[PDB]
């Protein structure tokens, strides 16, 4: 179970976008609805003042898991 | 506006106030209008100073915003010749009001009840439907 | 405009508005039309300052662009000798309107309404149509 | 308000008070009323200032916090032309809140039974269940 | 040229403007062709300034750039002994045309219909025709 | 309080020490009360500065805290007006204090028997119990 | 020359540019030939600063050159004694013609068709023949 | 203490000693309390900057402690308006103190037998009972 | 002590030590142990800051340190009002005592002799008996 | 000492040499012992500046130290107030030796026979004798 709740998340960075602040409640809405529209060949533009850094959600191998589990079979 | 201007001629004298108000007036006699204006251009501005994490028709008003108000209303209203120390409470609340909407202050509650103004999600995530977390009371 | 003459001649009083004008217009009396013509261009000013985030024309004015608009026009009309606090007032509106442009701080709202000026979309990404994405619920 | 008036024409003195109160009032005579409205708008700084890591409605207040609450009372009191020593002070107390918010300086105590106000959580963390963790005597 | 004389000669004195150019003209009596070459030549420089980034012959005036042009021309009017507030103002000016041409800035829109100024693509890219692009709706 | 007013009266002239008082009781003549007031806000002052790395209701004073108590409520006690050496003396002591609370200096002993106040662990970690460690004498 | 002496007496007065050249002048009488020498050493000191990256015989001189020769030979006329401002423009001349020559800004165009003068290949960069680019139809 | 007022009155003139004291004794006489207990202060002052490093019962005192208690003593006894000298060698007394505390400087030795004033051991270290060592003359 | 007063009184003029000492004695007559006591504590000062790299008895004195003490002793004994001299020589000890501690200057020899005073291991290492190393001549 | 009164009576003139010696001595005639005794503290600060790479009974002396020495002497027989050239002039000698010392600067040597003063090994380094060196013309 930790091994498929680790495959739920791994190799799919998180998509984090950091509003300048003082940005009008509208201009959150439409920024979080562009940084969750992110998929195949995704290109957009942003303002100079925001940033959308990838960080890794799941860092890690199936090594350990795999050894686990050949171990108690 | 935030504060009423029978708030304004108690913190600042009355009189200083009629002296401060009388030129701008068209007739020339003491007025109670140009002080309003002056006020809800002061609210106007702490309003845009707080909209970055509130929701800006403020459910409880916090106690200190009356006197946030009422210094820059009356910055607002010495703009042809002010005092230095008027300039420099008005810089001190000018950066006060910066610091509420980074994030480094709270404005405060109100004094009645302790109750904070509440505002939209700073921040929000939203990611796909949970699955395999330990929730899920199956398997195991 | 963003702000009218009468408001102008109120915020700052109207005899020392007609000091400043009466030299301006070709008579030499008292006119209007260089107060306006100096609210306007105040007010492009701020609409250059403002286009770069808003749909220009705006639907719900800003209640502080009023003095944000009185304020460049008194600068304007003060060009021959201006008083150093009114340089002072005018590199701080211009302060203000550059955060305004870059995003540091919203205008503001209406005070009748709280309702905030809308505008273009400042972010805007396009990708390829979402397949094996968790909102197919099929296959799983 | 955290200090009455009673507090504050003791730590300063009176007959001061009574010259700093008396133009404020509508009739011109020794009022009350002024110095009660400037400690509750101190206060309303002192617990925007400490709301961040207190729960505000203080179970114990700080012994300190009178001092606190007098000297920004004070300087609210002197808006319109303060001495220079009035205003380092009131920096010095800011920069002591601003220590306090931040987590350099806790407030203090009660100084009769020696008790610090409580608060909500500062950190707080969630994790799923514990399972294999040591305190499982079984296996082993 | 973006501005006329007849309105160089309403924002500035025209009292002041006939001082300025009665020496440079060939009689000595007051002209208007000085004042007219010198807006051509502030024209100039605001056109070198833009044209970084916008089709020159402007479609749509910005409604600023009246401002921007009287500016310059009384600055190159008053080239031999100019007040410090108008060496200022210059500066002032040539920051933002400096802003403008850079980018931080856009030049503003024609009041009327608030219509921006088109111009050349500043940034142009070309690939390849693209094959296996998702719009290839065959094969998938 | 950590010192009483008899050692404040005996660091500081007890003429000086009248000389400031009589002003702030109610009566007009010399009182006592304000003194103890002073050196109770200075004694809250140093325990909110010790309370971090101290158990505050402290069973062995530092012989130093009377010193640093005297002078904190001197300070208290000028200001209205302060000399220069004792607004310098305050900062010292506050230094002092901010040192002791950080750890960068102990506050002392109690020159009587040399015992230093004790407090509560600054450091304090816990771990599962040890197994496999050299204290088992078992295997090996 | 980019500017005649037409222009440099209209810009700048004619009286004091006669009173500038005629001690330079053989005879002691005023004289034309002094200024038409400082203007075509004026013009050679652009045509350095624009050689960069410009075909230097013009094809359409830019309308602010007149400006900018005019400015610079009233600087080279004035090298025994020159005024504070006469030097500043210099320098801000100066600066503008070595952004010019940098690239931070084009000179302009002629202000009758806007046209902007050719100039040399900035940049130019030569590879092999291309072979099997996508424009080879052939194979695929 | 670690310095007597004998001392006191040794290093400083008695005289000057005596015109520093009669003022903060009670009766107005010349008394010698008050010189023993600004030593006693001074001697804690001494201590808590010792006891970082020193078992703070000193077995052997160092023989420059007794200068380094004077000087304080001195300063302490001077609060009120002191020489600009007294405030500089009370500046480097504390700086020499800080100094011993954070090991640049050992304090000295007792003159009589060249003595150093144990203490505790600053570092520490334990490990598991050493085996497999060079000191196990087995195996080999 | 390193130095006696027969060498203190004969560095520096006997008549301004007598003027010196004359007002710290008790009588009131020139006296002769406060300049061995302020050598004594001059003695210590250096003492402490060689016995960081020396065996504090020293067994052989370096010939400089008489001077360096006399220095300190005449600045010890300078303590009310000291020339601006005096104070810059004491520096400059204190400076030449510092980098003899850190170890950047040697403090001399004795110069009849040229003989270093001892002190004890700065640096000191051990590590386990030598096996297998190069001195073992059997094996090779 | 490196330099004899003779040659310090020489450089510096003799008569000054007498003003400045005939207090210092006990008589308050002309005496020569100071003078030698301030030659051999100099000689004693030069040999402590040089005892780093050097045998300090020096079996040539460097020319130069004759000069070196006697400015120091000088400066050290005008400790109660010396000119700002001797000061200088001082300064100037301690940074030569302090580079003397680092190894910036040799001190140079006996001007006779041009002879350097010999010292201890500054580096020295001990390895296992050489196996398998070049030098061993067997095998290869």
């Amino acid at each position: 179970r930790d091994f498929a709740e680790f495959l739920e998340i791994y190799g799919l960075p998180m998509r984090v976008g950091k509003y300048p602040t003082g940005s009008t409640n509208r201009e959150k809405a439409t920024l979080m609805q562009a940084v969750m529209d992110i998929g195949r060949r995704a290109g957009g533009i942003i303002p100079m003042g925001m940033t959308l850094d990838f960080q890794s959600a799941a860092d890690g191998q199936s090594d350990p898991f795999m050894a686990m589990i050949g171990w108690a079979e | 506006n935030y504060a009423t201007v029978n708030d304004l001629c108690a913190r600042y004298t009355r009189t200083r106030l009629d002296i401060l108000t009388r030129p701008k007036t068209a007739d020339g006699q003491p007025d109670d209008a140009v002080a309003e204006q002056a006020l809800a251009d002061a609210s106007a501005f702490i309003d845009g100073y707080l909209a970055a994490r509130f929701v800006l028709p403020l459910t409880v008003v916090p106690s200190l915003l009356k006197r946030q108000c009422c210094v820059v209303a009356w910055f607002y209203l010495n703009e042809s010749q002010p005092t230095e120390q008027i300039t420099a409470t008005y810089r001190d609340t000018v950066r006060w009001l910066e610091q509420v909407r980074d994030g480094k202050t709270d404005p405060g509650v109100e004094s009645r009840t302790a109750a904070s103004p509440e505002g939209e999600d700073l921040v929000q995530v939203q990611s796909d439907p949970p699955v395999f977390s330990r929730k899920q009371k199956g398997f195991i």
